[PDB]
């Protein structure tokens, strides 16, 4: 016989009661390294791929 | 040797104070439980500006937490750095503040003022070499406005020849926390014009201002501007524990900044500044710490100096470098920016040079200063306070405790005084 | 510590109290048996064994509110000495709840309350619920008050009402218990918050999706805003805002007493999917006026006061940029004399959601009250309808036989007439 | 970044819309939930989780042509305060539809627009949509412009509209309504782009290979025309065009903004298979007096305006032979104000086809808007065919019934005779 | 030593400033991720001239990029070399700017000339010793020639001394972008005239037809039309960049160049140009490059000399080569052409010389001269201004932004009194 069966009332609905939350929004966003400027730790990283490129290969 | 101790307020101060020992203890190589783990024996030089060391080798600070309600320490108690806090150095009252300035001032303020100053006086008579107070203060509130100027005068009173230095937020031009802040600020100041020696003036919306321009901060908290107040009020101290090839303690400071006993207001600023991405493309030198120093972007107070005339000035330097250097770079943007400046005071800026940066940075500086700039902000108030003068039945609020109307208009006639003070020294 | 004490009179009050219950033992973690499966001190009573208290004192003339109570699943929690009930309702009659049987019973609901205040070691606020329509409401409120500020003095006596509806009426001397009740708050009373059914109707159908909602909806909408307000000192915040301080802050005058609640957001457990839900977006949603927990356009006056209560994940900066933007609004009128206008308060404590509930799992919300001269729009109603009946004297024979002198309602009315000049006046630039 | 706002007026408005969503869903892979299966935040914006929410608004008298949207595959993309629906429709009664339904729903509908603009950061444009026959269309969207006009200022409000038909017509009253529309466009319409039914089943027939067309094929051709107007504002380009470099490119007064439309190539599916349409080849195809979307005749109508946005692999060399090859030619003659005369956008983005479409998947197109004076031979016919039926007062007490004043029908006529007088001097030579 | 600072504006000026750097990244050896990989020290001598060095041996560019939208700006990040430049160098507004010059000027161009003018001063000051300013733009309207133009009065405002070298792009008068040229073009040309020293004119068509004719270009992209301005810009400074045996500098081209202040307006030339596959065929000599440089095809204006007369010539050389072929070629190409030239200047002919030329080519030239063959181009703009102001359309939208119709009057009488200048000049 027919077979037409869908129930998209309970699908739209119930996953609407659930996952409400919205906008995250995380604020982990630190100062610590502004004050601690990391430029040395950039600079340390190039020259170390300076130097392996330019010695050793 | 040269000791100072440190007080603070209900909710900005303590929280203020909290991050401020965080960044001591990390300048000094303190670990989270009061022992000392540092690397560098420059460290335990002068040690003793700041701490006292128990038998055991935990070191404890020289601070004492004052609230009116307990929820500031118990929110301090249990932070990361809540244990480096003396047991017995946490006074707190049992009723709530009321942000009014009159009933934290005689309410609460006579009942605690007779232990407050108590316990004091461990700190006060243990240090031989004592010059110094620290005292931190919000002018909006009522723990710190009221109460803060309670203790600035027992304190006074007590001890004529220390140095009394405080550092306080002033209310927001747009927008502050409170409704009733043109009253608190109006009656604060009255006393600290009487009382203190240095005061510190940082404004909230001028630290957001630099979050967004300099830092880039998508989400600056309130931690990240408690560390930028914590990283000028440190660098002012340093000198008294670290060696240098020019040293510029407290006392040169309030000599060379303060000209009269009544203009002593300063502006503080701290440098270098610069955010995640620039950073790296950032040639970091004097002439650039110059820049930055002056820069109208770079202030924690929300004041255009362009809009005055600057009085003394000073900036205080931490690393190593070059003494020439620093001496032609003032010499020139003295010479640059003549307009600016006052002709009755030749040499309207001072230098000083520490050898230790802070950890992190090879070279830093700190930015203190004097200008006629201040009465903006004195006239922010003052059009509030004057549309509040209709309100001044709602000061009724205010006279409940036992405060009268008369103070209101004696407060005023100081600012009024004071406003005149530097409109006359323009000329 | 800090210790606040509830208690509520008139069915509506009670029912209000039923839901906020329901709501502090879910956002706290307490089961309706007391037991657990923090801060409970701020509302809450370790007895020992593991089992809690609240806070709270429930008074009606009539054993039926009081019943459900106490045949419900909540009985397990409430003491039984907190169930207080008469034998006789006022039945919608001011006189007859105030002298002929509010002091029946009056002395023995001030003892439990004292009994109560010796455990209460930083008692510094009561909170009491009244309906002002209601004859037990407004008649035993009265006398209540009256005795509990001799009783104490200087402390906070915050109160949360329901102000009779601009066209909606269930009770038809309404008006005349709404006058009495308001003379004897105006002298007593620190701050008095205000409501009425028919706006929480009209929000309640357009926001949320309810083609017909019942009294329990409206309840929980009053316990959410409750809840925030209350979670400044039950939680650490950024900004923590004490009882006092409301009192300093909300009322900046002698006997204006009365401001307006307002709630975002107040959406759909449908739409929300579909939105930015940003601080930005529910601060502008507050001054709407069609968000209005009072039936009372903004637009006919000006605001003199304003507090916002931030329950979430709302960040200090964009506080402030959200409070910048509102005041560029030209349709929002501020006086003169309040430059400031606004308290901040932010907390970090997620908002509740009830099993069953109406409101979306929202992760953050703000409460805001507000003070403004569009109350007098409410005041104006009630003394003309007032003066109809009057003028008639349509139901004086019934108030003077239960107790009532006929010199006190002209005596009403002219007290009226003078919060009516007082809120005219303070709407004057000067 | 950048961003843009449509409303949809009327039966005809709404369901061009619809054909459009569809052609940006595909063309932005987003499927029809609104999940993922960019330029997103210049039509959607990001709801959180993995949802998006198109910039639309629907507005109509009526419920039934909402309510196919609410009940059709995309219900779930749209947000549902977003559908608003009228009670009853205007009847084709201009009349009616602006003075006494109009301004039933005038308010809500003005409130949603701009709290969507809320949201709406980097702002400037409107994209109405009129159906002119129709009273709603004319009437609603005569107070929508009236408001939003003062309400936003400066603001780039720009319309596509459905002109009436030179013969083919489905409203007797039709030419009344397009009368009363054109007196008020005419003043609160920046610019408004037009094509007519007649010519869309002409092309629809001769170049496409489509033997009896639907209102959908029409509306898949309209929104080709609008998405590659919006393409510039998505992609990067040899040459970007901004919304405000349109308003001062095609007009060079203030009542002359009424711009024609060009697209090419508009060959089918299956004829597509054997040219390869160079730049040449569909440069040329452009100004074919045939290709046009409203007929009226090029030889009356002289240029002084052109802008030729093309989508594609296109050089920037074969684009300025191909303009300087078209200028050559002497039947396409340009106004002597209007020396240079062109404005060219080149993208690289190519264009969408729809699955179960009806346009070729050619590797580049080219989509045309010009100014020409030809356009005064259709406002002569609508002239001819109002004075005809105002002459014995055809249809007087119908609009007159609804509120609208008899002395306005001459001063609308007055109205376009000028416009018309405007058209004939700036054709001539000076 | 000798600095420029470079500025680029609007869509057309940042295009050609991205081909620009990447023709300079090259000649110096400079790697995209900004680290030094060239093999020549000679490179080294003259870095200073156009970048910074960053701590850490990182070089960043003197390059500002200046839009009022962020379209270009986005495609300029996403490029290869767009990690060069910095990140606070990037100043751009938020909003297409119509090509109004009125609107450009005035609306949005006087609120964020605030912003760019301090932005310039930070690299401004940071150099030894400038020299001048090196400006990109097209006279189109919006931003390159309405805010272009602001700029360049608020800088000859700052610095009078230094040189302001702008280049600019004429609309092309056949075909064009838009139908409001002749109004920016001359209201460009208006403020153009009194604030520029150098003005370069470069047009897009005789662009193409320098790529068809010798390049052999199948499809000339953009990407080779800004290829060839620069590299005819690297060419100029070269002289600077490295030694030579006659040097030549800015000023010496502008004195040299300009007999009088208000003809200054340069054409400007290259070679050699040759096809991707008979370059191997090619016998480059001295001549070679001579026959090319003054072939009226190898010229990047749409303006043929032969018509008109030419009054100064300058030639630029790069290689090793002898300093006589170069004297003896120029004295031949002069004496020949002798019709073509003004009698009352002799030796209208200057020569430079610089050591290393451009990477790939032995030997490569530059031309720059000065001829009154531009009598053309002003009038063709005159006579499409003419004709738009006679019907007044198009103004409605320019008189919106507050400019009145009396400044167009000016502007053309000072594009009518410069015709008529060369007009006379040429007898
Ligand atoms: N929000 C809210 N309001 C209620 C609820 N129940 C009653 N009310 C309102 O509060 C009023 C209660 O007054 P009464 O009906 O007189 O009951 P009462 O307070 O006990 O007074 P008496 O019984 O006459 O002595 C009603 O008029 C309602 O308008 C409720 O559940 N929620
Ligand atoms: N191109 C196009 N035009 C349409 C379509 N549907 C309606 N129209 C036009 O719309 C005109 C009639 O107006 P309606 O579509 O009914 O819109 P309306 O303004 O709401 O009309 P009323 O509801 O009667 O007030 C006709 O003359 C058509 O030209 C369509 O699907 N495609
Ligand atoms: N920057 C900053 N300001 C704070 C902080 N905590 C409180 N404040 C400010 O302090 C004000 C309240 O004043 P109050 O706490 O009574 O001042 P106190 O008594 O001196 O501590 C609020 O308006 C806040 O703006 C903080 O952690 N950082
Ligand atoms: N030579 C060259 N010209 C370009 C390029 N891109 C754009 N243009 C031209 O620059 C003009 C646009 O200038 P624009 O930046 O918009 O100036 P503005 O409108 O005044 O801000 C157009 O007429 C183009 O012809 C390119 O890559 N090379
Ligand atoms: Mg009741
Ligand atoms: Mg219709």
């Amino acid at each position: 016989q027919k077979t037409k069966t869908g129930q998209l009332a309970k699908e739209k609905h119930e996953a609407k009661v659930r996952n409400m939350v919205h906008g995250v929004s995380t604020p982990v966003v630190s100062e610590i390294k502004d004050c601690l400027t990391y430029r040395t730790l950039n600079e340390a990283l190039d020259r170390a791929v300076r130097t392996r490129e330019l010695q050793v290969e | 040797v040269r000791e100072i101790v440190h007080i603070q307020a209900g909710q900005c101060g303590n929280q203020i104070g909290a991050k401020f020992w965080e960044v001591i203890s990390d300048e000094h190589g303190i670990d989270p439980t009061g022992s000392y783990h540092g690397d560098s024996d420059l460290q335990l030089e002068r040690i003793n500006v700041y701490y006292n060391e128990a038998t055991g080798g935990k070191y404890v600070p020289r601070a004492i937490l004052v609230d009116l309600e307990p929820g500031t320490m118990d929110s301090v108690r249990a932070g990361q750095f809540g244990q480096l806090f003396r047991p017995d150095n946490f006074v707190f009252g049992q009723s709530g503040a009321g942000n009014n300035w009159a009933k934290g001032y005689y309410t609460e303020g006579q009942e605690l003022c007779e232990s407050i100053l108590d316990v004091i006086r461990k700190e006060a008579e243990s240090c031989d070499c004592l010059q110094g107070f620290q005292l931190v203060h919000s002018l909006g509130g009522g723990t710190g406005a009221g109460l803060g100027t309670l203790l600035l005068n027992k304190l006074r009173e007590e001890y004529p020849d220390r140095i009394l230095s405080t550092y306080s937020i002033v209310p927001s031009p747009k927008v502050s926390d409170t409704v009733v802040e043109p009253y608190n600020c109006t009656l604060s100041v009255h006393q600290l014009v009487e009382s203190a020696d240095e005061v510190f003036c940082i404004d909230n919306e001028a630290l957001y201002d630099i979050c967004f321009r300099t830092l880039k901060l998508t989400t600056p908290t309130y931690g990240d501007l408690n560390h930028l107040v914590s990283m000028v009020m440190s660098g002012t101290t340093c000198a008294l524990r670290f060696p240098g090839q020019l040293n510029s303690d407290l006392r040169k400071l309030a000599v060379n900044l303060v000209p009269f006993p009544r203009l002593h207001f300063f502006i503080v600023g701290f440098a270098p500044l610069t955010s995640r991405g620039s950073q790296q493309y950032r040639a970091l030198t004097v002439p650039e710490l110059t820049s930055q120093l002056f820069d109208n972007k770079n202030m924690m107070a929300a004041c255009d100096p362009r809009r005055g005339v600057y009085l003394t000035a000073s900036a205080h330097f931490r690393g190593r470098m070059s003494s020439k250097e620093v001496d032609e770079q003032m010499l020139n943007i003295q010479a640059r920016n003549t307009s600016y400046f006052v002709e009755w005071i030749p040499s309207n800026v001072k230098s000083a040079i520490c050898d230790i940066p802070p950890r992190g940075l090879k070279m830093a500086a700190t930015f203190i200063g004097n200008t006629t700039a201040f009465r903006e902000l004195f006239t922010r108030v003052d059009s509030q306070f004057q549309k509040m003068y209709a309100r001044r039945a709602f000061i009724h609020w205010y006279v409940n405790e036992g405060l009268e109307t008369v103070e209101f208009d004696e407060a005023r006639s100081n600012m009024t005084d004071l406003i005149q003070e530097y409109e006359m020294y323009e000329t | 510590m800090r210790e606040v004490i509830s208690i509520h009179v008139g069915q509506a009050g009670v029912q209000i109290g039923n839901g906020c219950w329901e709501l502090y033992c879910l956002e706290h973690g307490i089961q309706p048996d007391g037991q657990l499966p923090d801060a409970f001190n701020t509302f809450f009573s370790e007895t020992g064994a593991g089992k809690h208290v609240p806070r709270a004192v429930f008074v009606d003339l009539e054993p039926t509110v009081v019943d459900e109570v106490r045949t419900g699943t909540y009985r397990q929690l409430f003491h039984p000495e907190q169930l207080i009930s008469g034998k006789e309702d006022a039945a919608n009659n001011y006189a007859r709840g105030h002298y002929t049987v509010g002091k029946e019973i009056i002395d023995l609901t001030l003892d439990r309350i004292r009994k109560l205040a010796d455990q209460c070691t930083g008692l510094q606020g009561f909170l009491i619920f009244h309906s002002f329509g209601g004859g037990t409401g407004a008649g035993f409120g009265s006398l209540l008050l009256e005795r509990l500020s001799v009783d104490y003095g200087k402390k906070s006596k915050l109160e949360f009402t329901v102000y009779p509806s601009p066209q909606v009426s269930t009770a038809i001397v309404e008006p005349y218990n709404s006058i009495l009740a308001t003379h004897s708050m105006i002298d007593h009373s620190d701050c008095a918050f205000m409501v009425d059914n028919e706006a929480l109707y009209d929000l309640c159908r357009r926001a949320l999706d309810i083609e017909r909602p019942t009294y329990t909806n409206l309840n929980r909408l009053i316990g959410q805003v409750v809840s925030s307000l209350t979670a400044s000192l039950r939680f650490d915040g950024a900004l923590n805002v004490d009882f006092t301080e409301f009192q300093t802050n909300l009322v900046p005058y002698a006997r204006i007493h009365f401001p307006i609640c307002s709630y975002a957001p107040v959406i759909s457990a449908e739409k929300a999917y579909h939105e930015q839900l940003s601080v930005a977006e529910i601060t502008n949603s507050l001054f709407e006026p069609a968000n209005m927990m009072v039936k009372c356009d903004p637009r006919h006056g000006k605001y003199m006061a304003c507090t916002l209560l931030y329950r979430g994940d709302v960040v200090p900066k964009d506080v402030s940029a959200a409070v910048a933007t509102i005041k560029t609004k030209r349709t929002i009128q501020f006086v003169d004399w309040c430059p400031t206008g606004f308290k901040m308060g932010i907390n970090y404590q997620p908002p509740t959601v009830v099993p069953g509930g109406d409101l979306a799992k929202v992760q953050r919300a703000v409460c805001m009250l507000a003070n403004t001269t569009a109350i007098a729009e409410a005041w104006s109603r009630l003394d003309h309808k007032f003066d109809l009946m009057y003028a008639k004297r349509a139901f004086v024979h019934w108030y003077v036989g239960e107790g009532m002198e006929e010199a006190e309602f002209p005596e009403a009315r002219e007290d009226l007439a003078l919060l009516e000049k007082d809120y005219d006046e303070v709407a004057a630039e000067s």
